């Protein structure tokens, strides 16, 4: 195709849409050797969903400062906001950092940090994952006596997981204003509230930039689903084989689908019970965040013969189910993820940052 | 703090769709048309189409189909808006109380599907059981048509193809089988409403060729479907396969169809070149049963480029165009002197694509007289609309007009005609039809040196403002492409010049790499090129900036001084600038994805950071700047007068217009702003005060609880700013048709609405001057 | 241990491969080779474990098994 | 060929719209209400009521 004939089609047709205008090449391109500052340890994560802010982070103990930058083509990429991530947290590792946005509620971003292995002798049998939500700098503004200017705050919490759970940044952040965290002993949904409830009808660290407020005011609410209690309740009622069962060792939980409107999240649960012999299942449980748990599938019983490959075969089944049951989500209502593994393409704004 | 008032100086004229049936009663052949929000009901009678009503829906009507359930005497109506409001409406005529009674209404957005590429497809089961809707990819919205007490519990069925071209409910199968074409292969399915799922429908899936686009469900008794598109017209039903590939259907894609005989014996096919085909099905008995022998298509002639076709009685068809003029056309049973079984009867006028307009003063007296450009391929025409009511004189060009401007010195019009020619090995390439460029008095090709497609010949026509014939056609060179045009005086010259922005686009590359700015004069019968300048890139938009020419190349806005030696000279390079508006010293550059940008004399001033695709922008005053985007909206963003807070714009006024606005032009037909959309609508934006804005706002909130709507669509929902990312109520704009409809209600309804201000006749006063600017 | 896998169906992320290659042993890096201009997966991938025995166990554990629309193969000699 | 239909031979033989302003209200009979439940979860529920 062309671009000029595409413009004529737009003029006489009135259906200009970036869905059909997607396989068109991005225009503006830089090697990031002309607009970058410190002429630092600024590793550039990637653009926002809007296209104006660019994010970067500096490791430099390690420190991990996070930086929102305002963009400009002819003039400078001006640094707007610098924020300290995970204060009063003893950090030791390289920390693969992953930042994400909510689908619609774009007033705050969320960032997770995962290392390679824990150091509590460095325990190989643990992993430290950190989380913190931080507000985005409000561009349209209008001494904290003005209301719509104090859109800046912070909430961080560190946890350890035990064989390791799966990062899932499309379903954990599909419900707006709520984050889902698989703590490997529980599943926790955290909801923040600025000034009527997004909850039923771990302990956090909240901060503004450095201070520590009291729990335009902000309140948090967290709901927490414990795996052992729900496994015992689902076995005691929905188990066509559950009489030879005695105990259970290990389980992995994958999130299949999160319905925001019904406030329900589907969790596949790959259990290792004993019934005796080593036996595995693949349960399915629907969780209703508005009040409670409902069963969907209490599946079969199966003998294991490879160690650990039960989990990879099981997660192969989970991605087989989700890749079968996908509905292609829209632009706008999707979750963007920025992570640099150690080029930034804003395909909407057609900007290339080659490295 | 910015207040504007938008009113419709011309209701949209382009036909968005048409349906036929016994709607007003059981016995009267109603023809229903949807023009972009207006549902115009007609009764076929002896003198012709006697128009009954014009019911105005609050939405862009995208699905409009007539279905009759069992036990209903006459047809009900199902309308779906393009904002996913659905309604089922029953006519009721008691002497004069025409009451279009809504029966069903509700929102069918699901907010997590994505918009499918080909469009909304609404289909009704031929035994009235349920309604199928492809709104989103990978999903099928089914509404059961049950009459129990209140609900119609619609649900979804996960279609597993994620790219479906066209889907039809099929005929005569004992359970309702859909039949679709996915990206291509034809599949069927059989819907199970009791369990709400697809079942493997009978007549398993087959392959078709990749440009197939239309599925037609043939009625009883034939069963099965026809798949049409690009020399592939294939009937399929189970065992039965049938194909045909004539050379006639190759040239252009068939765009609509209509069923002539009620048992599917013959069909009507309209395509992009405006031709007309009669698709013929032949019967055979082989006994009892009835089968299809052999398909044949038969041409009928040429009509206007049809968006919807419709056969009406006694051999007349309603060619309901979207680009150009709609038609009632008689099908002659006899031939003609060239092989045309179609003869024209009534040419319903339509503006259609208002690509651009410059409001000029033809005679005198400062009364605005709009000269818009219109049409797409063979029905491009200059429409001259003046206030009366609105008389619209049509000058057909038979080729595409791109932009126009007015050179009042020689009393002439410069316009950009782009005709499509089809290549051959015979010579270079010879055109299709006799058009305006081919019928010129004196033409000249540009003489400056410097198989599956179609070439574009781009010309400047110069057109007299009194007689509107053509005077000279300047044809640009091979693979040249004129984009933008401006008429102005430059430098200290005494004479006015035409300035055209041509590019050289090539089939092998998407991005253009060379173009030239060419400057002509008109020496009273001769168009003489006085300047040319070869620029590396395409010349996208050109504007006069205080005797200097502010050009825009690919992303480089340059400025040109017009030197004394008749030559153009560059000044600077600031780095898709495609709209350039100039109020004195400011420049409002609207990038396609850069929202808006300002410039001064190039010291940048402010920008906007918002996901938009600017169809056009406008400089309202030096503070407020007004843009229309491709999500069918309007928004105004002021300039706040803190250096980061100085280099920023704030979107203060949001308004879901419902149109795709191709051009803004300053002026007034009777300052104000005309916007000329792509449904032919011409609209007016006026600035306001603060207290008048609050007056009209509170009057409108008291008016919305009284003037009931059709389909119960909320006026706070139809006008609320809705793009794909977010939704929010409308601020900073006043829907002028809601307030102009105040004066047409009854006097008890006039005195019932207010109750909380002085009197009521004063409102009758104030609205009666708001109409005096149309 | 170094490994190349290319079989993916233009909808596998770095995270899906991390989750299905993880629970054998400690993993150090996943680099799913995406095509740049489409913003979408090219269909390759270079994943490196920490140790050298879990990648070799993955060679016979996950080779040619159908992932969700197609037979995914694993394989490393030197790559 | 040409045996075209006729609903009425008097139609089109002897060959400006009004605007519908609604004031009075006759109430709405039925409401289109979309089912809330997700497709996979509804499918798994209806399969768990098929074998169980
Ligand atoms: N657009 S999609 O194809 O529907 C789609 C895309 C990404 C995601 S995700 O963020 O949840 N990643 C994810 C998906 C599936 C399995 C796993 C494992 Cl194991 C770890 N992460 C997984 C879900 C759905």
């Amino acid at each position: 195709e062309h671009v000029l004939k595409q413009l004529e089609r737009v003029k006489i047709s009135g259906q200009l849409s970036p869905r059909l205008f997607r396989k068109l090449p991005p225009r503006v391109c830089v090697s990031l050797k002309n607009i970058v500052d410190e002429d630092a340890g600024h590793i550039f994560l990637g653009f926002s969903k809007c296209g104006r802010y660019v994010l970067s982070y500096t490791s430099s103990f390690y420190i991990y400062h996070l930086y929102w930058w305002e963009f400009n083509v002819h003039s400078k990429l001006k640094l707007v906001r610098q924020v300290r991530l995970f204060q009063d947290e003893e950090i030791y590792s390289d920390l693969y950092l992953t930042v994400c946005e909510w689908p619609s509620d774009a007033s705050k971003v969320i960032v997770f940090g995962f290392n390679t292995r824990s150091a509590n002798m460095s325990d190989e049998n643990h992993r430290d994952i950190y989380v913190s939500t931080v507000a985005v700098p409000p561009p349209g503004r209008c001494d904290p006596n003005a209301q719509c200017l104090r859109h800046g705050f912070m909430l961080h919490t560190k946890y350890q997981v035990v064989p390791f759970p799966t990062f899932q940044p499309a379903f954990q952040l599909k419900k707006d204003q709520v984050v889902l965290l698989n703590t490997s002993y529980s599943l926790v949904a955290c909801a923040v509230s600025v000034h009527s409830f997004c909850q039923i009808l771990v302990v956090t660290d909240l901060r503004g930039r450095n201070l520590r407020p009291m729990r335009q005011y902000l309140t948090v609410e967290q709901l927490t689903l414990d795996f052992e209690y729900v496994i015992n309740e689902v076995i005691r009622h929905d188990a066509t084989w559950g009489h030879q069962f005695c105990s259970f060792s290990d389980y992995d939980i994958v999130i299949l689908e999160v319905c925001p409107e019904t406030n329900q999240v589907l969790i596949n649960i790959g259990l290792l019970l004993l019934a005796p012999k080593t036996y595995h299942t693949s349960l399915k449980v629907a969780w209703d965040l508005n009040t409670f748990e409902t069963v969907s599938v209490g599946d079969l019983t199966e003998v294991k013969q490879t160690s650990g490959s039960v989990w990879s075969s099981y997660r192969k089944s989970c991605v087989d189910m989700v890749m079968k049951w996908l509905v292609p989500e829209s632009s706008g209502r999707y979750v963007n993820r920025m992570t640099n593994e150690a080029v930034l393409a804003d395909s909407e704004r057609y900007t290339w940052i080659v490295l | 703090m910015s207040y504007n008032y938008v009113v419709t100086a011309q209701k949209p004229t382009a036909v968005n769709g048409c349906v036929t049936g016994h709607f007003t009663s059981a016995e009267d052949l109603n023809l229903l048309i949807a023009k972009n929000t207006r549902l115009e009901i007609y009764v076929v009678t002896a003198e012709g189409l006697r128009p009954v009503k014009e019911v105005g829906m609050y939405g862009k009507i995208a699905v409009m189909e007539l279905f009759r359930p069992k036990g209903e005497s006459k047809d009900l109506l199902f309308i779906l808006t393009a904002k996913y409001n659905a309604c089922i409406l029953e006519y009721k005529q008691s002497g004069e109380s025409i009451d279009i009674i809504t029966r069903a209404h509700g929102n069918v957005q699901d907010r997590i599907g994505r918009p499918s590429e080909t469009g909304i497809i609404g289909i009704i089961d031929p035994e009235c059981r349920m309604i199928g809707l492809r709104l989103y990819d990978g999903l099928f919205k089914v509404i059961p048509l049950d009459r129990d007490n209140k609900e119609l519990k619609a649900f979804n069925i996960r279609l597993e193809e994620l790219h479906v071209i066209d889907v039809k409910f099929l005929y005569g199968c004992q359970a309702p089988t859909i039949c679709f074409v996915y990206q291509r292969h034809v599949k069927t399915y059989e819907v199970s409403l009791r369990e709400k799922e697809f079942n493997k429908g009978p007549w398993k899936q087959e392959n078709v060729e990749a440009e197939a686009s239309m599925v037609i469900a043939v009625p009883e008794p034939f069963g099965g479907a026809i798949i049409i598109g690009q020399e592939s017209i294939t009937y399929h039903n189970g065992d039965k396969y049938l194909a045909i590939a004539p050379p006639i259907i190759k040239q252009s894609t068939i765009v609509c169809h209509n069923r002539v005989d009620p048992n599917g014996s013959r069909y009507l096919l309209g395509d992009m070149e405006g031709r007309l085909f009669m698709l013929l099905l032949e019967k055979e008995e082989q006994m009892g049963t009835v089968t299809l022998k052999d398909l044949r298509v038969e041409l009928l002639g040429e009509t206007s480029i049809a968006e919807c076709l419709t056969y009406l009685d006694n051999g007349v068809v309603f060619v309901g165009s979207r680009l150009g003029d709609s038609q009632l056309v008689k099908l002659n049973v006899d031939s003609n002197e060239q092989g045309s079984y179609v003869v024209a009867m009534e040419t319903f006028t339509n503006l259609g694509p208002i690509v651009d307009m410059c409001v000029v003063d033809l005679e005198r007296q400062g009364q605005g007289q709009l000269v818009t450009c219109s049409g797409a391929f063979k029905e491009g025409s200059l429409r001259i609309i003046r206030n009366g009511k609105l008389h619209i004189r049509t000058v057909p060009l038979y080729e595409s007009p791109r932009k126009i401007c007015y050179q009042e010195v020689s009393q002439c019009f410069g316009v950009l005609s782009s005709r499509i020619e089809v290549q051959d090995t015979s010579g270079g390439t010879t055109a299709l039809r006799p058009s305006a460029s081919t019928q010129a008095l004196s033409s000249s090709v540009s003489s400056s040196k410097l198989f599956g497609e179609e070439v574009e010949v781009h010309n400047l026509l110069i057109i007299d403002q009194h007689t509107f014939e053509v005077l000279h056609a300047h044809q640009f060179l091979q693979n040249e492409y004129a984009l933008s045009l401006v008429s102005c005086k430059l430098g200290k010259d005494p004479n006015t010049y035409f300035i055209v922005g041509t590019a050289m686009v090539y089939p092998e590359e998407a991005e253009p790499k060379q173009g030239r700015i060419v400057v002509f004069q008109y020496s009273d019968g001769k168009l003489q090129t006085v300047a040319e300048k070869e620029v590396k890139g395409a010349v996208y938009s050109m504007v006069e900036f205080n005797g200097k020419l502010l050009a825009s190349i690919n992303s480089t806005v340059r400025l040109y001084e017009w030197t004394t030696e008749k030559e153009l000279r560059t000044e600077c390079n600031h780095y898709m600038a495609l709209y350039l508006k100039t109020k004195g010293d400011f420049i409002l550059v609207g990038d396609l994805m850069r929202s808006v940008l300002l410039l001064a004399y190039f010291e940048e001033i402010a920008r906007d950071f918002n996901p938009n695709w600017m169809s056009a922008v406008e400089i309202l005053d030096d503070d407020n700047f007004l843009g229309a985007e491709n999500a069918f909206n309007l928004f105004v963003c002021q300039k706040d007068s803190t250096d980061e807070e100085r280099q920023h714009l704030q979107e203060v006024g949001l308004f879901h217009l419902g149109e795709f606005v191709n051009v803004f032009c300053h002026g007034s037909l009777v300052g104000s702003v005309l916007f000329g959309t792509v449904n032919g609508m011409i609209g007016l934006v006026t600035s306001l005060s603060e207290s008048w804005y609050n007056l009209l706002l509170d009057m409108q909130n008291r008016l919305n609880k009284v003037i009931k709507s059709v389909g119960k669509i909320e006026h706070s929902f139809w006008r609320s700013f809705h793009t794909e990312r977010k939704t929010e109520p409308a601020t900073g704009f006043i829907d002028g048709d809601l307030i102009e409809s105040f004066l047409d209600i009854s006097r008890p309804k006039m005195q019932e609405v207010v109750a909380n201000l002085a009197t009521a006749d004063d409102l009758i006063k104030v609205v009666e001057e708001l109409t005096r600017i149309h | 241990m170094r490994l190349y896998v290319g079989s993916l169906h233009f909808n596998i992320t770095e995270d899906m491969l991390r989750g299905i290659f993880e629970p054998f042993g400690r993993i150090e890096s996943i680099q799913l080779m995406m095509d740049s201009e489409t913003g979408r997966s090219k269909g390759y991938g270079f994943i490196t474990f920490s140790d050298s025995e879990c990648a070799k166990k993955a060679l016979e554990q996950l080779n040619g098994f159908e992932l969700a629309g197609r037979p995914m193969k694993v394989g490393h000699v030197t790559e | 060929l040409k045996g075209l239909p006729v609903y009425n031979k008097s139609n089109f033989s002897r060959f400006r719209p009004s605007v519908y302003l609604p004031t009075r209200e006759y109430p709405s009979e039925q409401i289109i209400v979309t089912e809330k439940t997700n497709i996979l979860l509804r499918y798994l529920h209806q399969q768990w009521d098929k074998k169980n």
